[PDB]
């Protein structure tokens, strides 16, 4: 009664008796229980995430540059400076040039000329600290309870897991209960990285990559850009005269060294939360206080009707929709054999009893059939409803 | 006392040629830039030209290829060869310096006391 | 070339009134711009040389404020002998120049 | 001639007939010129001088630290920054030191870490490059006229001369003309080097060595000193703060550095005109035009006597101060014999005529004597006046 | 306790009734001390200090002349002399210069001549001598009391410890008392030295190294300067006069040679003491006079929460801030195991009870994981609190 | 638009403690440093204690063991214990904030509306 | 330990016309230097950051310079609400200073 | 007896030239140093020339050139010779001797009575 | 260059008054000063070559005192030999220079 054909869908059985069991998730897929006389039971990666992490750098992938101003000097009168080369702002570059009497010069050689631009970033990404005691873990989880795949998205269970709060306890209405038990020291090691941001797209990175950018940056909270000889460049002057040159948009170059790194992604709602991919976690389960809700029930052995033909799933065993007319909290016996003398039900009941909880509303069953021909069997009696089925 | 003092205005045929120039003292003048500016009728003001303190011209292209300025250390005097004149060009002209660190662009703090061009 | 203007044809103005002036450019100038005073008669003197700061001299009856398109002189206190021509000035490009002039007078 | 003065004399002699001769003059010794029969010239360097040199660079030597500021940050939380760092007069530095909780902070782990003081230099040095075209030569000229020592500075001539007045010439009343020439445009190298200033003292250097150093410098005026580098350090940070030392002045370290150097010297009269002490020249000059004012004269044969005895110079020549008495502009014999029957003029004559201008008057003769014992004699009968000598 | 601010840190840890322990302590490290059942204990080395140690010597690492006289004489006259020559506060030197007719000499050859100036030290630096027997250290020391981070500027103890004393211990209330005997008699070995004083920095210096200086120096008592031969020096005279030359100040070159040397601080407070930098002591401690306060208190669990959360410190164990509001005084447990099942607590617990002495206050924790990762568990119940940690 | 309020003044008996604190609102409270001064009985304003963005404390030598400022950033709430409170300590008491990159170093910016604390 | 002191002191002052107010410090403050004001009771507000700087906000009308160790504020026309007493502060050095401050009232 | 007796002062032409003289006595008159000073008729005494023992000359450049000493120690007198006399001194000379360590730098010991100058 | 500025330049005093005279140079003259007399009329006379330097044969009655750069005499008795001109005269740099003189009478 979940997991409509996810990526992964693998069953992890119980040995009877054994209170716990262990899994491993990552976000593709989920991973459904067997308990070896309980009702089987699934979970799954909703997110993993950060909220607000902090605002520590920005790196401007582009900029634009105005007002060149420059002047010089005459080899031998000294050396060329301008009031923005005392100050920053203006990512100032300064060198020698070749000057002669022709070009007005009072004399031949080397001389001084400095040149410099007021800088702005056109765009910028932005960079943001990971704590660790900050990550979020969110698992949902659900029983296969049978109920109708509407009913799946007021069914499920979610629960938050961190590092302190490492325990919790899933409670099913009649069904029990299940403890869960997240791991956190072994799954992300984010604490080395960054989140990165540029247009409602995100990646995490590790600081040493950040630190090594060739890009200038901006501290979190002021307005001194500090490395702009990176992004701006200075062409070898003329006898009075240089251009300079802005490089483009290097966005393009950086999202082609980033198509590695692991994607992110804001909250449409919390604008501050980072829900991050790729991400996988290990996890513990309390399987025995789960409870079979109705297996006292009276069986049906009665005229119930298909509401969803027996049909594949995305791997391995068939599912199906059946209710009954006129009826009671009442339970539905499945089988799937060889022959339709159904010597042993050779295939696995998933839901390990389909209880018909009442007359309103269909269930859903879930079967794991055998390999080659075989028949599915549904109901008691002449009674009986059934189809033909292959591995 | 920092000071200018122009020379060289008065009367020339259209088309001819003279010598506006003006002295400075109070100061290394050398160290400085110096500039060019008139005040025309219709009471406009104008730029006219600039140079830096590194021998080195600045123009506007209703002025560019017709004048030069020129300057010397050995007396601290400005020269500006007013030629190919033309009839727009009558105004009370005037030079005003530059700053300490010989930047063309820069504001200017001192004016002298100008002279007046004027064309037949 | 930077366009640029103020607008007043003149003030009049009286013995310790307050009065302004505001200039407006075709591209967003770096504040470096200056503003200019001409009593008539004699040369030009130069009030406030970045657009925030005066020379020597110039007496806290003036002061000036702006930034990237959009600037203004200020007086506080007018005297009879703070009259005449005005004028701003652009220079952080190479086609110097000074917009339109305008002028203050008593009344 | 003031050459009997000088701790060291060359001496040259002409060819008989020969138009020219050359000497290299350097200012610790002087030159004498001998030609067959022509009265001896003596010539020296007075000075060499540079007039106004233009400043290449100002260096400091010492500096003083103020107003020292700090700031820091928790060690995940960011970078530090100060406003002070973005302009170059407030000689930053930045580090990290680790923090924790015992420093009140939040997390453990280092933080960032910056530092800044107001700079001024306290004692600085100035620095002027060698215009080669602007050198000037003083030549100090004289003429052995026997004339007293009290009138050699009235009589010396002085001559200028420079990279385009390359030529001079001397005139002596009576005994003629002389002209010289000089290598203005090649007796020095100095084109690649810079005089070097501090407090009433001063160097000549390479440009190269100066550039090198590794100290603190300004150019044309007012701008920030631009190497703040080396005479500022700061001390690892300790306990979340950091205090800054200063070097010492390095006047000392540098002047002894300096100790190689040839040294320079300013003109009291002058405070753009520096004299340089230790340069040297070549020279030529033209000895025909002169004669012997004299020659014409007859001999005393009269009872002259010593104004001051014959005396030993620095060179191995001897001196004498004579004068005639009763007499007429007169020119008197000398001869240095090995016996007073005086056979033979052993030696050598070096005023080529002493002459006796008037009986008021004393007369100087330089003569050099031979080897071994001899007699110096000078006048005639039994008025005859004598002195033995040795080597 | 304070100690835990501390980056460097190691741990001793006692044999079971060894009723002594001892400790080596050094200032820019801290010692921890452990014993199976007691309060645990860090100790660091503080302060170590002299005040007013006795002047050995001053020099002048600047002086300046002034008043330069000169007096000569002609060669056969004999050796020249002068009134100012006869005191050593005008630092005189005396040679021969050449003398002749050309500087108005009544004989060539070489002259004496004597020259003097008053000498001045503009600045100098003072040494002082240490008295072993004035070395006082101050030591700190501090109980692992679990007490806030802020209370422990208060609950530390500052002890003062010298030549003169043994032990003085303290007491801590309830957790008892231990004895404190300080090696005060052996740390050091600078009997041999001075204690150098520049302008607001200095130095520790053996005699030797100070006392083989060339640089002009005085007494203690301050007579007159007795060197000044290496600071002034002479130029070669000229004929009719000697230009004397001041080295520059030394004290770049000084503070240069100093780089080997030991730093030394003065006070503020009192400009006579001096405050030795990275000094060692070493101290034998009892332990077996120290108590466990809280065993009388009760264990609850009674929904306590972090203040502040668990965290790695600067040295590898873990800490975290905890308070139980309302509730009672309480010592709940703290456990750290290799399960969430706790089969054994594989790691070491670092101050053994807390003490929740007041309704309203928290309590500060540490704990050392064993190597690998390890779970963390404080209070019990699935009430209990917990976290993940590695190594 | 930024707000600073003053909360815990009032009276205490001399000898006595507090833990003055301080609301602040509008800007992202860890970037800024921040700190307090009294204006005395006799009106003369004085500098108590300031904090670094750092999270770093400094204090003049009139309180160096007397007062503790600090703030929880996370909660942006500010805080001013004391104790030993003599006469002289009764003035009105303001908080104020440096700047964005928020050394101590800083000309103050905003100060709150104040409280009061006076001993008897 | 810096302390701060002003020639001026609470007065009287010509409401409308400039004022002015003076201020000097034990040393060399590298115009780390502050201006502020009070009204009686209501808190206090800062008008100068540092010499010749402005907040925004703060009328135009001030302002103060000075270099090295004394400075002066000045406003070049008094109004109503604006005299009250000034208060200048220096915050370079470890101790913070503030340098007594001047009233201004009048009739 | 420490006598000293100056001898041909007296009047001159300007431009012209003249030579002084004084003799000493009493004393072994080589060890000492001499100088020559002029005391004006406005009251103002002024140095003219000295000279060491070791017959070194000093002048102020007041008559650099235009003045000399010399002295006969043979026969204990002094000379001062000097030429282009101008009339902005025709003051009463004197001279005097120095230390008897002999040197330039020392106070006046003695003076002789003088002799004195004019110009016309 | 070197300049010498006695105080006084005209005092009178009584037979055996006692007296103090007084000069300051231009910068150190390290007590290389002397005094000196002019006795109307007749040739000068030397009183003391440095200060606490009585010169030969002049009374107990002459004194005087000195600094770096300030300097005095010290009369207890003026004497009938009182009246006539006092000079001080320095000679540590080797353009010596004088003092104005000071008469001394009585009428």
């Amino acid at each position: 009664a979940h997991c409509i054909g996810i990526t992964d869908r693998d069953f992890i059985e119980g040995v009877h008796g054994g209170t716990w069991v262990s899994a491993t998730l990552e976000q593709d897929k989920c991973v459904t229980v067997m308990a070896p006389d309980k009702p089987s039971l699934d979970i799954s990666l909703e997110t993993v995430a950060i909220d607000g992490p902090a605002e520590a750098r920005k790196v401007c992938y582009s900029a634009v540059l105005t007002n060149v101003k420059i002047n010089d000097k005459c080899p031998s009168t000294g050396e060329a400076h301008l009031e923005e080369e005392n100050e920053g702002d203006n990512a100032c570059k300064r060198t020698y040039s070749d000057r002669g009497w022709g070009n007005g010069c009072g004399l031949f050689g080397k001389g001084s000329i400095v040149a410099c631009a007021k800088f702005t970033c056109a765009k910028s990404m932005s960079l943001f600290e990971v704590d660790q005691t900050k990550i979020q873990y969110v698992i949902r989880a659900q029983l296969h309870v049978g109920a109708k795949q509407e009913n799946w998205n007021t069914d499920i269970k979610t629960l938050k897991f961190d590092a302190l709060s490492g325990s919790q306890e899933a409670e099913f209405t009649g069904y029990g209960r299940a403890t869960l038990e997240c791991q956190v020291q072994t799954a992300v090691d984010f604490s080395n990285s960054y989140i990165a941001e540029m247009e409602k797209e995100s990646w995490i990175v590790d600081k040493q990559w950040a630190q090594d950018l060739t890009l200038p940056w901006q501290s979190g909270s002021g307005g001194v850009w500090r490395e702009m000889h990176h992004l701006v460049e200075f062409e070898p002057p003329h006898a009075a005269t240089i251009k300079v040159l802005a490089l483009g948009n290097q966005e393009g170059s950086l999202k082609t060294a980033l198509t590695g790194a692991m994607r992110v992604t804001k909250d449409t709602n919390n604008s501050k939360l980072y829900k991050l991919h790729g991400g996988h976690v290990a996890c513990r389960v309390k399987l025995s206080a789960l409870t079979l809700k109705g297996t006292s029930y009276k069986i049906c052995t009665d005229k119930m009707f298909f509401v969803k033909n027996p049909t594949d799933t995305g791997h391995g065993t068939v599912v199906m929709q059946v209710k009954v007319s006129k009826g009671a909290p009442c339970r539905i016996p499945v089988i799937v054999a060889d022959d339709l003398t159904a010597a042993i039900n050779k295939g696995i009941l998933v839901t390990v009893n389909p209880i018909a909880s009442t007359n309103d509303d269909e269930v859903l069953i879930e079967v794991n059939p055998p390999f080659g021909d075989s028949y599915i069997i549904v109901g008691r009696g002449d009674s009986r409803l059934t189809y033909q089925w292959h591995k | 006392e920092v000071k200018l003092v122009e020379s060289g205005g008065g009367l020339v045929k259209p088309g001819g040629s003279l010598k506006l120039s003006c002295a400075a003292s109070g100061f290394t003048f050398t160290n400085y830039a110096m500039s060019w500016v008139r005040q025309t009728p219709e009471k406009r003001l104008e730029w006219v030209a600039s140079i830096s303190s590194g021998h080195t011209p600045y123009y506007p292209d209703s002025v560019k290829g017709r004048f030069t300025i020129s300057r010397d250390n050995a007396r601290n005097i400005l020269f500006l060869q007013m030629s190919s004149l033309r009839s727009e060009d009558t105004a009370m002209y005037y030079c005003a310096r530059g700053d300490y660190y010989g930047s063309v662009y820069s504001a200017m703090d001192y004016w002298g006391q100008g002279t007046s061009l004027t064309v037949s | 070339e930077i366009r640029m203007t103020q607008s007043p044809s003149s003030m009049y103005a009286s013995l310790g009134e307050r009065v302004t002036v505001t200039c407006k450019a075709s591209q967003d100038i770096n504040s470096y711009l200056s503003w200019l005073q001409q009593k008539p008669g004699k040369s030009p003197k130069t009030l406030i040389y970045r657009a925030n700061r005066l020379f020597d001299g110039v007496p806290s009856r003036f002061s000036g404020s702006g930034s990237g398109q959009d600037y203004s002189l200020t007086i506080s206190s007018l005297e009879y002998e703070d009259m005449g021509i005005f004028y701003c000035l652009q220079y952080d490009e190479f086609p110097f120049t000074f917009g339109s002039g305008t002028k203050l007078e008593l009344k």
